[PDB]
């Protein structure tokens, strides 16, 4: 009956309410070729989305909608959406009601933006946004516990206790996907592999999944990596060339825990959590240490939730038994949890309408989301 | 229709309920309502909007709490309305309101407009048979088995000092306070953020009490214990960061001493104990003086009886027999002179009857309590 | 018996000696 | 040894130095420490690495700010040694520590280990012959001329209601939220955020602090202008890009009136100066509403004064005559007073002589201060 859209930075999934896994996973690329006064032969597209844009990735300026998980370009979002509905899903959007996500802390505009195009342009029967944190932990079955969701667009913290979300505990976080495969680019040129171009930030993002992990110790990882070279692996590109890096795979994801290398001055993910945990009430404490979940592709890296577990453990108090509940799922969590959402009877009642936003207008969300 | 009536005792701190004819109250719980301070976005969160009883002291950090009664009158009528009804709903009781009469409690020289209020509310709202109320001097000597006693008790909100002599309680030698338990608390709670540690939020303030009942003494020469140095004792939160008390766990309790500490001149504890002694007449003195009864929850500090002989031998004449009696029983020594009451036969004849309250209406009841 | 609060070892009273 | 005193008015936000007898402050400089971020490369940079006054405000780009004291209560202790060798030093005072008696200043009920550290510091890092720690209010009250009156106070760090009457501060009347300008500054960022134009960097936080202090305004009734639709007025920021503010310039401020905005149940202003006169004794309390006194930064948003009166007009009982008062320069009304004290003949007596703390230690600055 009704349709999740997880409308990511990165990959943009989709498919329908009630389901496993979504049927529509693609990323939000939309590739517009090089503009020379030469024809080109047998017709094409001229701005091509998804998929088809990673095929054809050597030409086209790959510029993703959605930077920081903010829409930039909204004629880009649009289209992205319409790739989503008619050409993926094989469904129209007048019939079915659309389940969407943003992260917490966005700006106010972009909900109001967001709801204008679905109700104006694709013309839908009911819509709802909901946070991406609270999807995540509704996917993994517990009511309690706080969410380290981390995506390409934004990694962010969002405490909750027993089905009360705590708004003011929120803490967003700039730091991501994005900006670490920017950092895997730039030390890939200080060791003589130089990626200029967009078509590159993908095979260096394919790099950044297959090879990177998570360091236990950082300080002892460098000093194996100066002395052996058995943890310096090969990838072979698209092309026939492969090439060797040893210091750069732990080396990457290291950005997260210390935001210093990208030039942020931000707070770490581990001690971004923490600092989130003690915002909270004192009494329930316990139960976020607990129930420390992880979201997104970001968490995807092999070890991540042994560093979580030493480094939260070190920021806390002894007495604490920590736990980072770390699914094999997690990758695909927000959507999941939006499918549960979807396919309970209590949303039914929850939905936005059609005579209701001709009533109020956009300023109708912000009431409905929390 | 007289049915196994039951006994509710009253208080600010703490709420006993239970039928008559039992050694120990089996439904004890705190007297407070708690309302969750935060948004509940995620369903199959906890349901009710308003919690009382285990479900409030399990989740304190989500519920703003709020004390109904402060030094034994009601401020909030309906919360107490709430309360009574949770006390009576499947939760505790397990019972009607309409089958057993009940057995309620007051702090003497109260407000007769909340007297006459808790009537109305017990007959009006709640349709009871029958309604008594009682004092809390003379349900704790039915509860050892004695006639003569002076009753030094000291609950949450009150501290006062009925003399009764052979069943006589006499009405104008009755001293009374509004310093006990609950300002012995917010004062240990203004000099732990004097020593550093901040405690602000309602649900926050419960730690103060827990520390006050675990970790506090009363010093049986506070000017030798001010001269010297503490050793300064741990305590540990339910979030596990240790707190150093210092002098404040020894110097709170003297709030109960020295009302002059908080900044509101009163007599103070043991001048109560002594001029409810002198109050009453020259030949029952001695008899009142050997039988002195302790009850209430803030007569349980360590060496709170010892310092109490210390401050009655100052005060009173020379070379006479002090015995401050203490039951095993204290906390719930008022609600079993209470089911001992509601057990006698005598019983049918001392209450108010609904019948009667339509009849006359407030002056009954005053006419039947005194 | 049964429930959350007791004190252990305070006595039941705290008395002066009785003199001739 | 009795030279010329001088007088540090301690601050989160701002700290104000100089001589007594002097008029106004001529050392007025922002309490923080500004570290570089970036590498220096090239030679002939900015030497030290550790910028403090108006270097630091020259050159905030550059550095990584970070303030010493919040809710005055100086975290980093090295830092704030660091400030206070900066004041003694040539670039500000141009004179030793040895020679001058000093005049510090802190808030009421603070930590009493930061007052001992305090001492410490001034005398033995620093080799001060007297030291004297005083209170804000009655310093206010001194630079105003009078001994009656409540002294409001709100700067960056703490916000405290001190009823005075007739030289007699009532220390358990003594009022104090840690919701001050700081709190204010950083619920605007947040706010700035949810409208689309986001700050995160510590010398970027800043430009927030600039748009606090220029564009926002306190209205009478909220719930008229939540009704009402804003215009959206434009302020330039020190780049040169435009940023229109709307809804967020009036709804930060208001955290000060409505603490729950933030997500912490305290009193807020208006109902901190309505406590701490009720809980001083029934005969003061008229006077104490004749006389109220505003003082530090966060009292000069437009319409806060007439909102102050409004809210006690509600709270206080009916036809009494409110009157709240304000020196001119209200950021300078502390230090001023200070001055004041510091020049008299009484100053002599009331300091911690270094002989004095060489012997007994802090118990006499303890006794000293209150």
């Amino acid at each position: 009956a009704a349709l999740v859209v997880d409308n990511g930075s990165g990959m943009c999934k989709a498919g329908f309410a009630g389901d496993d896994a979504p049927r529509a996973v693609f990323p939000s690329i939309v590739g517009r070729p090089r503009h020379q006064g030469v024809m080109v032969g047998m017709g094409q597209k001229d701005s091509y989305v998804g998929d088809e844009a990673q095929s054809k990735r050597g030409i086209l300026t790959l510029k993703y909608p959605i930077e920081h998980g903010i829409v930039t370009n909204w004629d880009d979002m649009e289209k992205i959406w319409h790739h989503t509905f008619y050409n993926e899903l094989r469904v129209a959007p007048e019939e079915h009601p659309v389940l969407l996500t943003e992260a917490p802390l966005n700006p106010k505009a972009n909900r109001e933006k967001m709801t204008q195009i679905m109700f104006e342009t694709f013309n839908t029967p009911a819509m709802y946004v909901a946070i991406q944190a609270v999807l995540s932990l509704y996917a993994s079955g517990r009511t309690t516990g706080i969410v380290m969701d981390s995506g390409d667009g934004v990694t962010h913290t969002v405490p909750i206790y027993e089905g009360y979300a705590l708004p003011h505990a929120i803490l967003r976080l700039d730091l991501a996907g994005r900006d670490l495969t920017d950092y895997l680019m730039k030390i890939l040129t200080e060791r003589g592999y130089s990626f200029t171009t967009t078509a590159e930030r993908e095979i260096v993002r394919d790099i950044k999944e297959k090879l990177c992990y998570v360091a236990l110790d950082f300080e002892q990882e460098m000093a194996t990596a100066a002395s052996s070279s058995s943890l310096e692996k090969s990838y072979e590109l698209p092309d026939g060339q492969v090439i060797t890096i040893g210091n750069e795979r732990f080396r990457c994801p290291e950005a997260l825990f210390q935001p210093s290398f990208l030039g942020m001055e931000s707070c770490g993910i581990h001690e971004t959590t923490f600092n989130s945990i003690m915002k909270c009430d004192v009494d329930i404490r316990k139960d976020l240490y607990a129930n420390t979940v992880l979201s997104g592709g970001t968490t995807m890296y092999p070890g991540i939730a042994d560093r979580m577990q030493k480094e939260i453990t070190a920021l806390a108090p002894s007495t604490m038994k920590i736990k980072i509940i770390a699914p094999p799922e997690r990758k695909y969590s927000v959507w999941i949890g939006g499918s549960i959402l979807a396919s309970l009877s209590t949303f039914q009642q929850m939905w936005i309408s059609k005579q209701e936003y001709d009533e109020s207008g956009p300023s109708i969300v912000h009431r409905k989301c929390f | 229709i007289a049915n196994q009536p039951v006994v509710i005792d009253n208080g600010s701190g703490v709420i006993k309920a239970g039928f008559a004819g039992d050694q120990i109250p089996k439904y004890c719980f705190p007297n407070y309502v708690g309302r969750p301070k935060h948004v509940r976005v995620m369903a199959g969160a906890l349901e009710g909007d308003i919690f009382i009883g285990p479900k409030a002291e399990e989740h304190r950090g989500l519920l703003s709490i709020r004390y109904p009664m402060e030094h034994g009158i009601v401020k909030d009528w309906n919360d107490m309305e709430r309360i009574w009804q949770y006390v009576y709903s499947k939760e505790q009781l397990q019972t009607f309101s309409e089958e057993h009469p009940v057995l309620l409690t007051e702090a003497p020289l109260n407000p007769r407009k909340n007297r006459e209020r808790a009537a109305e509310v017990f007959f009006e709202t709640f349709n009871v048979p029958a309604l008594f109320i009682s004092m809390q001097a003379v349900l704790s000597l039915y509860a050892t088995g004695r006639t003569t006693g002076v009753v030094l008790d000291s609950g949450d909100g009150v501290t006062h000092a009925v003399p009764i002599y052979e069943g006589f309680a006499m009405p104008h030698s009755i001293m009374r306070i509004d310093i006990a338990g609950r300002d012995v608390s917010r004062f240990l709670r203004l000099y732990l953020r004097k020593e550093g540690y901040d405690f602000h939020s309602s649900s926050e303030f419960e730690i103060v009490k827990a520390i006050k009942e675990r970790a506090c003494y009363l010093s049986i020469n506070p000017q030798k214990d001010e001269t010297l140095e503490t050793e300064k004792a741990q305590y540990y939160l339910p979030d596990g960061s240790t707190i150093e008390i210092g002098p404040s766990r020894f110097r709170a309790p003297e709030l109960l001493f020295r009302p002059d500490l908080i900044g509101e001149e009163s007599e103070g504890i043991h001048e109560v104990l002594v001029f409810a002694i002198q109050k009453s007449d020259m030949d029952l003195r001695r008899t009142l003086f050997s039988n002195i009864v302790l009850s209430g929850g803030s007569t349980l500090f360590k060496g709170f009886g010892d310092r109490l002989l210390s401050e009655v031998k100052k005060l009173a004449p020379k070379d006479v027999k002090i015995r401050i009696s203490a039951p095993q029983e204290r906390l719930y020594s008022t609600w079993i002179g209470g089911s001992i009451l509601a057990s006698l036969d005598t019983f049918k004849k001392m209450w108010v009857s609904k019948k009667e309250y339509e009849e006359d209406g407030a002056r009954s009841i005053h006419r039947k309590t005194f | 018996m049964a429930d959350p609060k007791y004190a252990d070892l305070p006595g039941i009273a705290r008395n002066e000696p009785d003199v001739y």
